[PDB]
DNA sequence: TAATAGATTAGAGCCGTTTA
RNA sequence: AAACGGCUCUAAUCUAUUAG
């Protein structure tokens, strides 16, 4: 069950970009299920099969496959059960244009069973350590943070954060919800509500199509029908408008996967990927913070 | 009866300063942003893996279709879309001949000896775990 | 100055395509059919006018049509005219297609093998007519020019559409919020789930949207019940959130009018004739076999068959009041064996789910979904929950609608 | 400590490959 | 573990209350 997750644990120490790639994966029409098709049906997928594998290969050998279209952190950080541990990822842009998408590592431990929420000393390490990285690769401090979760930030933590962020910096807190049920559907067509519509429950808490039928793409990124995100701005002074507008830039970055978007934000994803990769194994010092060791 | 407000597509960068919705067509038409020279592709498995992985690099090496191919793009090409030398002639293999601890510290201790004692170098090491 | 792409249209689309797009990025002007939205004519005056080079696909369908091989003919015709050898350069990518079987009219023409590593042909293609002197790159161009046509056929366009949500309203609540002072009346053993009509146990209370004397059959200590120790609180006021007092906060009596909300569409579903199901979290409640007219309401099937099992549309409904006072269902898929008997492992179930909603969409899940709801309906527009005798929570037939400015056209 | 809920949260696994 | 999704299953915690 976590022969990936131990693998990329143990090779943190000396930093080595390993991907994992199973034999039924490349070569899919030798394994069959003895009866029939193979047990993986990747007919319809092979060019875009290569095309994931592709950009794997070539992000974990230190190549960037595509940036994002300032002067604001995006960080999303993410519980994983062990005691609880906190995995953030965080994204910007700097002087160069060039997208800084690294993810800030060594998770903190909240001891509680299932408060998935920071202690106040933690939440400071943590913000602390996102704010001093944004300064040494943009020399100087943030104009915004925007902190995104799946869960929702308690009046302690979020104090916290407000106490250890510096001064003329504004913080948000959203919680990103997904699976929430509400199935719009489409009434003269065939096809699904088209991807980035957005049902603006409240001023701050609305729906978000991050994934559905795409004009572009001439299909859906989801089968059946598409599962809406809620976009909660739980903490802080931030336009819903905008927040939806940076969300679905964050659907972008998945470099993990050659897909058009993906129905989560991308800083979410990644946090719980290195997440699960930090959880796997014992303690490690210092985590590379590059996602290519992780995902 | 609510009004949806519309939040318009934003555009991934791409090479040459050139904007595109779509990863995979943009990364067709433009391709990657930093040239990277080539990928000293490294495996670590067993023979039938070693084969596997270079049948299928071979074939990444030429074009492969999606069978729909307006829903999903085609594949150019490795060399074609990102740039950059990924041919399976210049691997570096590893042969393998508390049970996922050992499994895994297999295929570990694999990659520190190579990565330590090994001349080659290796970008990025693909372990083809077997099935 | 231009270079001519002759090719086997829909089988060729990609590859000429990608060529294409790549040369305008480095900046060379290209002329083919698939990048212009008779024309013969243009195709033949471009051809005998200002073309430079002529380059011809060559694969296995790419020398068996009259199209393609008559325009080669004609440019073979202007290649001997201008006394130039260089003008024809074939593009071969086809692997079943060898050096042999090439068409007589290009088979001495030295072409440029695409077969393998299509970026090392078009390497080949840069570097021939670089110092054979065919004429700044602007890759905006090709941008340009991949939006103009592969790109504006399907794209945003200002649209209004009209959607069908799954959150239905609720229409009316029943305006007293009951709390009854069942201090020994009420067996304190006594599960308050199992009593006909919904009911919560709140500080020793009952809370509950009914009268004082509908516990009666069941618990026949609660008669000669004083009713003025009930509490009974205006709904409206917890709705809106005015109703905060020490007693009860307004967060948790929202709670409880959920609670009921859902245990009374529990017991009237037990009553309207629907099989459960036990989810992960919930019920789902789906129809039998032979229970619709030809297994389906108005014209929208709700059991089917497929690989020798009988699914039914089956949907969970659970109650929320941040937005408004609505009723959230969610669609699901339940297979049965003989339709009558349900599948008692969970994995069979999981995967034909799947399966099933391979072949799914939008459509097929939005009008399924307002079946199911409006066969539920005995009102004409309504669903009615048995919250007291004098009192009943009504859900609308037609759920939220919505609509939106932008929009796709839809193609089918 | 146990129970009954709602609301949040997290874990897995599992099938299909997104209607032309 | 190419990947993204839909779904299914399980568990936990926070609240309010009741029985230990
Ligand atoms: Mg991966």
């Amino acid at each position: 069950a976590q022969f990936h997750d131990q693998l990329k644990a143990r090779l943190l120490e000396h930093t080595i970009p390993t991907q994992i790639l199973r034999e039924s994966t490349l070569a899919w029409r030798d394994f069959k299920n003895t009866f029939g098709a193979p047990i993986r049906d990747f007919s319809k997928i092979e060019g875009h099969l290569a095309w994931t594998i592709s950009t794997a290969a070539y992000y974990k050998a230190g190549g960037k496959p595509w940036k994002l279209g300032p002067g604001v952190c995006y960080l999303g950080l993410v519980y994983k059960k062990i005691q609880n541990a906190c995995c953030a990822a965080q994204m910007f842009l700097d002087n160069g244009d060039g997208t800084v998408f690294k993810g800030e590592v060594g998770p903190w431990y909240n001891p509680e069973k299932g408060e998935y929420h920071l202690k106040p000393k933690e939440a400071k390490a943590l913000l602390t350590q996102a704010l001093e990285s944004y300064k040494e690769q943009n020399k100087s401090y943030p104009k915004e943070v925007f902190i995104h979760a799946r869960t929702r930030f308690n009046d302690e933590e979020w104090n916290a954060f407000n106490e250890v962020t510096p001064k003329n910096t504004n913080l948000v807190g959203v919680t990103i919800t997904k699976s929430k049920p509400l199935k719009l559907y489409k009434t003269e067509g065939a096809f699904p509500i088209m991807r980035g519509n957005a049902y603006i429950v409240d001023e701050k808490k609305a729906f978000l199509w991050t994934l559905g039928f795409v004009p572009k793409l001439q299909s859906t990124l989801s089968m059946e029908v598409p599962n809406p995100i809620f976009i909660e701005i739980n903490k802080g002074e931030a336009e819903i408008q905008q927040v939806l507008k940076d969300i679905l830039a964050l659907t972008k970055l998945n470099y993990n996967a050659c897909i058009y978007a993906d129905g989560e934000p991308v800083t979410l994803r990644f946090a719980n990927k290195i997440g699960e990769i930090l959880t796997a194994s014992t303690e490690i010092k210092t985590p590379p913070l590059a996602f290519k060791y992780y995902i | 009866m609510k009004e949806l407000i519309y939040i318009e597509e934003p555009s991934i960068l791409f090479a040459h300063g050139q904007k595109c919705t779509d990863p995979r067509d943009g990364l067709a038409l433009f391709g990657p942003l930093n040239q990277i020279y080539g990928i000293k592709s490294g495996v670590v498995g067993t023979q039938k893996g070693l084969q596997i992985f270079k049948s299928y690099l071979d074939k990444i090496q030429k074009p492969i279709y999606n069978h729909n191919n307006i829903t999903r793009p085609m594949f150019p090409g490795f060399e074609a879309v990102f740039g950059c030398k990924w041919e399976s002639q210049n691997i570096v293999f590893k042969e393998i001949t508390k049970r996922t601890y050992d499994l895994v510290t297999l295929f570990n201790d694999k990659i520190i000896t190579a990565n330590k004692n090994d001349e080659e170098r290796v970008d990025v090491w693909f372990v083809i775990v077997p099935e | 100055n231009k270079i001519f792409i002759s090719h086997a249209t829909p089988e060729d689309d990609d590859f000429t395509r990608w060529l294409s797009l790549k040369l305008i990025g480095l900046g060379y002007e290209v002329w083919c059919d698939i990048l212009f939205l008779d024309f013969w004519s243009t195709i033949e005056k471009e051809i005998r006018e200002n073309t430079c080079k002529f380059l011809i696909v060559s694969s296995t369908a790419g020398n068996k049509r009259e199209g393609v091989l008559k325009e080669l003919a004609v440019a073979t015709k202007v290649k001997k005219h201008l006394q130039d050898d260089m003008f024809i350069i074939p593009l071969a990518i086809d692997e079943n297609l060898s050096y042999d079987d090439i068409n007589i009219e290009i088979v001495r023409l030295n072409a440029i093998d695409f077969k393998k590593s299509w970026a090392k042909g078009l390497q080949d293609l840069l570097d021939a007519f670089e110092k054979q002197n065919v004429p700044p790159p602007d890759h905006s161009k090709s941008n340009l020019l991949y939006q103009q046509i592969f790109l504006h056929d399907k794209q945003a366009i200002e649209k209004e559409e009209t959607y069908d949500s799954n959150w239905f309203p609720i229409i009316s609540f029943p305006n007293e919020l009951r709390f009854h002072r069942y201090d020994w009346r009420l067996p304190k053993q006594f599960d308050v789930r199992t009593l006909a009509f919904p009911a919560i146990r709140y500080k020793e209370y009952l809370c509950t949207f009914a009268w004082e004397y509908d516990f009666i059959h069941q618990l026949p200590k609660t008669e000669t019940y004083n009713g003025q120790e009930s509490i009974r609180i205006s709904t409206s006021d917890i709705l809106s959130g005015r109703y905060d007092t020490d007693f009860i906060r307004n967060y948790e009596c929202q709670r409880l009018i959920v609670q009921l909300i859902n245990k009374a569409f529990e017991l009237r579903m037990k009553d309207k004739n629907v099989r459960e199901y036990q989810m992960s979290k919930t019920f789902a409640y789906w129809i039998e076999k032979g229970k619709l007219e030809k297994d389906k309401f108005e014209k929208i099937k709700l059991v089917g068959k497929q690989k020798n099992k009988y699914w039914h549309f089956g949907i969970s409904a659970a109650g929320k009041l941040y937005p408004s006072p609505v009723l959230m269902v969610s669609s699901h898929i339940i297979f049965t064996m003989d339709g009558i008997n349900l599948i008692k492992s969970k994995s069979i179930q999981h995967s034909s789910r799947r399966k099933q909603g391979k072949n799914w969409w939008n459509d097929k899940w939005r009008e399924k979904l307002l079946a199911f709801i409006r066969f539920l309906s005995d009102d004409q527009n309504a669903i009615y929950l048995n919250v007291g005798s004098e009192e009943k929570i009504l859900i609308s037939n037609k759920p939220l609608k919505f609509f939106g400015k932008m929009s796709y056209v839809t193609p089918s």
